[PDB]
């Protein structure tokens, strides 16, 4: 199998250089050609290039006197790097494995041809925002549970900034009839989210409901019981 | 004055761009106002003069230039030629003569065999065959200045393409007048090229050399080179196939060393339209161009070689 | 810039990317899910990995002067998705950015009624001089909500922040509500109500403070 | 062609054009068609 993991800042202020880190697990960094994707909300996705040992490395005209590839074999990952950001690189990047192949058209001796690339495996991604603004840590409140032999139980996490959160419950225990909603913008300038969780209403035990609440860019983790 | 670039494609530094994409003015059907139009020329047409880089056509500054009319074709056909009353037509008939001397079986007639007129450089193409074994024909074989005329037995076949699907813009330089330019091209940005079936021209070597010791030695080597140099119709394969006149590298077809005992060879041919022939200076013909891509199969029938005269003589 | 597809469930889509061909091409199809990352459907032109049904076909990279386009026989509301193309052209050179989408919308979906539920400012909050009203509304198509707080029988002129609708890998639309108080403010009137309409119904749902 | 009002010569734009001569005349005169020796 073949997993990729994505870690980044998530916030970088404007004109600064953004640092990026693809985890790869499944196989060598050597053997593989190695591509990175961005794409702003609501656009098409950008290609950023292409990187790969012994010197194969090619970059976006675009992006060509900012960004800065490398694969490290010692630690098995792939970084990037780019200079000068503004508002404009605020998107989401990813990480692919590439592999290439060679449309032949002509008669092969006269170079006819081209070589064209293709994603197979993506990753996750990760969510990287551009803005002077500050980092707030989120403060979670907890959504006591009130009513069919069904009751309704959730989190709260109220004020951040940047996106995004991630939020499990019970350690990653409970994947069932879990309905994360997107954040708000706060006309401050802060999200807030909510997660609820559809239970039966027998939960006398204490079966202990514990959401785990996690911000990347304050590098907060809450863990939030709620209770009647 | 041509303001020439770069015709639209994909690098590399190594395709030293042989097609260029020309913006120029024009002379309408009116003696007034001007017009901004734009062709399509071939690297052998056009050249350079010192802001864009400026080319001019190739005949400008050596004479003047004709257009050939679309009307009329350059296909060879057969023509027999005939003898008037009181005068006649010997024919030779034996399977072997080398074309001087006398003749044992001798035939008269009053018009020639069919004899398509071939304009064509270095391969006779599509001509008579010979008869058994392939003749070698030379007016001085002891002279290193006297051409050697070789002639088939088996035709080789050659396959000729042109990969580019032309568009004819049709601007007219009125009144009266219109000239045929060179749109833009449908597809690939690909080259004129010949196949030759390396099967078929190993034994149609391997015959003429086993020919060629019969004057140079029975034990002798005889070693196959390219041109020596000069014009582009003298050192490449000059032929007409689909009203475009094609010049091959002839380069991958006389690379050989044959001592006393699957698939095709591909050849670069380049297209020129402004040509120059039969070494005329005064009247340059412009080739207009042909829509779609030109396909031909010919037969190869024939060699027009000439010998070195470095000498040590006896050896090779 | 964006643009659309409506077909009908069980029939034939088709999809418009990219710019018109000018040489030999080499498409790239992609296909991303709301909330998801891109996963390949179709590289050069029509060729489908492992893992690709039969139903996605593309048009050959041998035709000069059309659009990329991608066919889809056998609609289902599984394939309501985003595509984008990768124009690989051999006159012009490497595209860096994909072709502008095209979203395709499966009809008959049709109608989702809303599950709502709201939930009264925490005990945790209310001890932090804040309190804050939650209407969690969920399992709704399509994504078009209007939200109104009330307070007894009168209306809740500020602090309202309403979520935009954001499908999620279903018919079901997402959209949260939050109502900033004071513990003042809340214990104040006898309830607070969350008028939500949908279409042309309306759910509401009332709390009380204990 | 589309200030005054601009015009061309009607054959500019189909073919050229020759002046004939004020020297010869286009007087229709009779003319006998004769046959060779032998018709
Ligand atoms: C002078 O001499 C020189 C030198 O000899 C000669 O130069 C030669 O010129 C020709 C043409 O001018 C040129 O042909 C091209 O070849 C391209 C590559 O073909 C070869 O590879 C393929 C695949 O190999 C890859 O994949 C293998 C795994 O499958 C892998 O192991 C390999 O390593 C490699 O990665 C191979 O299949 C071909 O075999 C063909 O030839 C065999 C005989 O030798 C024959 O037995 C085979 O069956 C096959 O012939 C066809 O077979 C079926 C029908 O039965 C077809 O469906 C196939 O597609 C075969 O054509 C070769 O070994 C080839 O891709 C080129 O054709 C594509 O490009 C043109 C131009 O753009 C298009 O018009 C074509 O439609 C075609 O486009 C399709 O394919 C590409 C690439 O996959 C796709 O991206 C396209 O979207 C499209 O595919 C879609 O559309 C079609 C439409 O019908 C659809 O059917 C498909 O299902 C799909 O939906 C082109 O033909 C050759 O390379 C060149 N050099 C040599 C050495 O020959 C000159 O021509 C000579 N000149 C003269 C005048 O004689
Ligand atoms: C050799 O060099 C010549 C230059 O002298 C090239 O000729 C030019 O080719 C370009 C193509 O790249 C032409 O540019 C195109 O012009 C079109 C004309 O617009 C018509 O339509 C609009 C309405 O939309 C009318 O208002 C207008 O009056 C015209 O009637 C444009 O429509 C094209 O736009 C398309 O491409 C752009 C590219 O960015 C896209 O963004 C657009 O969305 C749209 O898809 C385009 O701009 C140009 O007109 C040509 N000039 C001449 C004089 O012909 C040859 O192509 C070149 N050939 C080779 C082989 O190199
Ligand atoms: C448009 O044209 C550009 C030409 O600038 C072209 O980009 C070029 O691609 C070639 C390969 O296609 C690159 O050459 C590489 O050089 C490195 C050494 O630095 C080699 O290791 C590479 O070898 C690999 O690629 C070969 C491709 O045939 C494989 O066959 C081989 O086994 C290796 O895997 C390769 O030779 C060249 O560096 C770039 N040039 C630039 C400026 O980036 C581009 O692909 C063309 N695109 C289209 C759509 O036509
Ligand atoms: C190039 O060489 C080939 C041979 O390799 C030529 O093809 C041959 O053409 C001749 C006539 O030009 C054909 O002869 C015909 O034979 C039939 C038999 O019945 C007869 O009815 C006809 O009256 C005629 O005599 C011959 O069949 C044919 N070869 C084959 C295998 O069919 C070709 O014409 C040459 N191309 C040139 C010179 O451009
Ligand atoms: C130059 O072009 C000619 C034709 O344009 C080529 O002759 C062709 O050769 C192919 C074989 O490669 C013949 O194809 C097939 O032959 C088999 C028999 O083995 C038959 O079953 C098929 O139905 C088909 O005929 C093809 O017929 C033949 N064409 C003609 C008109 O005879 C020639 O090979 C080319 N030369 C080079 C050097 O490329
Ligand atoms: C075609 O002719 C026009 C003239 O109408 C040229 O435009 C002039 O170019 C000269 C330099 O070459 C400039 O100094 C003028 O300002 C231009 N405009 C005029 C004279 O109105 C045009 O460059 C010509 N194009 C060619 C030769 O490719
Ligand atoms: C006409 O122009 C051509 C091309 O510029 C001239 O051909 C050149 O001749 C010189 C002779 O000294 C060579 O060194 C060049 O290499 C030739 N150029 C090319 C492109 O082949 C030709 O001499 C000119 N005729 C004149 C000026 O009368
Ligand atoms: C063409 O063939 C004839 C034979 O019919 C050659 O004539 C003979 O040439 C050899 C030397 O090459 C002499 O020894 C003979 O005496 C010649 N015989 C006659 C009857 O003249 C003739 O030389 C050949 N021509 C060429 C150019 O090779
Ligand atoms: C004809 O073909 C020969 C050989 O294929 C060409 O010679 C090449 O010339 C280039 C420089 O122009 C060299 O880089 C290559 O190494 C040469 N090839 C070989 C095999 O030595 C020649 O240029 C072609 N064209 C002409 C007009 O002769
Ligand atoms: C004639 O053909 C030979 C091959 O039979 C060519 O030899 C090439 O030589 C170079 C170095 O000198 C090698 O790198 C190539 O691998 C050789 N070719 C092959 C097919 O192995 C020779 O270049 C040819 N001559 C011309 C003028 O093309
Ligand atoms: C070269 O391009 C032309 C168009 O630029 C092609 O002509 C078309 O041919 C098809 C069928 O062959 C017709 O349906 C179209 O109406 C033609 N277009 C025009 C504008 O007339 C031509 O087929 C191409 N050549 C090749 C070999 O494919
Ligand atoms: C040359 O000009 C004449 C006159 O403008 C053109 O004749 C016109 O032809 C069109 C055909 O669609 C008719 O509708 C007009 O009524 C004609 N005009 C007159 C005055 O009779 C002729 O077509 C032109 N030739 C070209 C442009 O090649
Ligand atoms: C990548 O994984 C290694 C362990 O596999 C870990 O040490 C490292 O910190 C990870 N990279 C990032 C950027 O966190
Ligand atoms: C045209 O292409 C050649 C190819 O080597 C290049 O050297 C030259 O700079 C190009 N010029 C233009 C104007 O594109
Ligand atoms: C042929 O050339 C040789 C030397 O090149 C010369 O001696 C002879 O007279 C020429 N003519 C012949 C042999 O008829
Ligand atoms: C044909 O040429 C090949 C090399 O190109 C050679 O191996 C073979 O011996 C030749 N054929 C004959 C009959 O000698
Ligand atoms: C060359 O030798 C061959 C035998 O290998 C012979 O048949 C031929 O007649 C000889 N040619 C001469 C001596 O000119």
């Amino acid at each position: 199998q073949v997993h990729l993991q994505e870690s980044g800042p998530g916030l970088v202020k404007p004109s600064e250089t953004l640092s990026l880190t693809c985890n790869v697990s499944g196989t060598l960094v050597r053997d593989n050609y190695w591509s990175w994707i961005r794409q702003p909300l609501g656009k098409q996705p950008e290609w950023i290039g292409y990187v790969h040992d012994s010197g194969d490395t090619n970059y976006n005209p675009s992006l060509k006197s900012r960004v800065h590839l490398s694969l490290d074999k010692s630690k098995n990952l792939v970084s990037l790097r780019l200079t000068g950001v503004t508002a404009a690189d605020s998107a989401i990047y990813y990480c692919a494995t590439t592999k290439h192949g060679r449309r032949i058209y002509g008669v092969v001796a006269f170079k006819e041809w081209f070589t064209y690339f293709y994603m197979d495996v993506w990753g996750k991604g990760t969510s990287v925002t551009v803005s002077s603004a500050s980092t707030k840590g989120p403060s979670v409140f907890p959504l006591a549970p009130s009513s069919g032999g069904t009751a309704a139980l959730g989190c709260l996490v109220k004020d951040y900034f940047p996106e995004p959160v991630t939020v499990s419950w019970n350690s990653g225990a409970l994947t069932s009839g879990v309905h994360t909603f997107p954040a708000v913008l706060q006309s401050s300038g802060l999200y807030s989210l909510s997660s609820v969780v559809t239970v039966p209403s027998s939960s006398l035990g204490t079966q202990t409901y514990i959401c785990n609440v996690n911000h990347k860019p304050s590098n907060t983790k809450v863990d939030k019981r709620v209770e009647p | 004055t041509l303001q020439c670039t770069n015709v639209t494609n994909n690098i590399t530094d190594d395709m030293r761009g042989e097609l260029k994409n020309c913006s120029f003015n024009m002379t309408t059907e009116l003696r007034d106002k001007k017009q901004k139009v734009y062709s399509l020329f071939y690297r052998l047409d056009v050249v350079q003069i010192n802001s864009n880089k400026e080319y001019r056509l190739i005949n400008c500054n050596t004479s003047a230039i004709t257009q050939a009319c679309p009307k009329v074709s350059f296909e060879p056909i057969p023509i027999h030629y005939c003898a008037p009353a009181g005068f006649a037509i010997l024919k030779c008939k034996d399977k072997k003569f080398n074309g001087t001397g006398p003749c044992p079986s001798v035939s008269t007639v009053q018009c020639t065999h069919g004899i398509k007129p071939v304009v064509s450089t270095q391969l006779l193409l599509n001509g008579s065959l010979a008869e058994e074994e392939v003749m070698i024909r030379s007016e001085n074989i002891t002279n290193n200045a006297k051409n050697i005329l070789v002639q088939f037995n088996t035709p080789v076949q050659i396959n000729c393409t042109r990969p580019n699907n032309n568009t004819r813009k049709s601007i007219r330089i009125g009144p009266g007048q219109a000239f045929y330019a060179t749109g833009d091209i449908i597809g690939d940005i690909r080259q004129a090229h010949c196949n030759v079936s390396k099967a078929t021209w190993n034994e149609t070597l391997g015959k003429v050399v086993k020919q060629l010791r019969k004057h140079f030695g029975n034990n002798t080597i005889i070693r196959f080179a390219n041109s020596s140099g000069g014009d582009l119709e003298v050192t490449t394969h000059s032929f007409n196939c689909g009203g475009e006149f094609f010049y091959c590298n002839t380069s991958g077809l006389f690379n050989s060393t044959w001592i006393s005992n699957n698939d095709s060879i591909t050849l670069p041919c380049r297209i020129k339209q402004i040509i120059n022939m039969w070494q005329r200076i005064g009247q340059a013909m412009y080739a207009p161009p042909i829509q779609g891509v030109i396909r031909c199969v010919s037969n190869i029938t024939g060699l027009i070689l000439t010998r070195d005269g470095g000498s040590t003589n006896s050896t090779t | 810039a964006p643009t659309f597809v409506s077909v009908a469930p069980g029939q034939t889509a088709r999809i418009t990317c990219g710019e018109e061909s000018l040489g030999s091409r080499s498409v790239i199809w992609y296909q991303q899910r709301p909330g998801q990352a891109p996963s390949l459907i179709i590289y050069n032109n029509n060729d489908r990995p492992s893992g690709i049904p039969d139903r996605f076909s593309g048009s050959p990279g041998s035709t000069f002067g059309t659009t990329a386009t991608l066919t889809i026989t056998s609609v289902e509301a599984g394939d309501e998705a985003d595509y984008y193309c990768h124009i690989w052209d051999s006159r012009r050179p490497t595209n860096w950015v994909f072709g502008e989408g095209t979203t395709l919308i499966v009809l008959s979906q049709p109608k989702a009624a809303p599950s709502v539920t709201l939930f009264p400012p925490s005990s945790e909050e209310l001890q932090a001089n804040k309190a804050t009203l939650v209407c969690l509304i969920s399992d709704f198509y399509p994504g078009a909500v209007t939200v109104a707080w009330k307070a007894d029988s009168s209306p809740v002129k500020a602090g309202v922040e309403t979520t935009t609708p954001s499908k999620q890998s279903n018919n079901k639309y997402a959209a949260s509500s939050y109502l900033s108080l004071t513990p003042e403010q809340w214990k104040s009137h006898k309830s607070y109500s969350c008028q939500v309409t949908h279409e042309g119904s309306t759910v509401e749902k009332t709390v009380a403070p204990t």
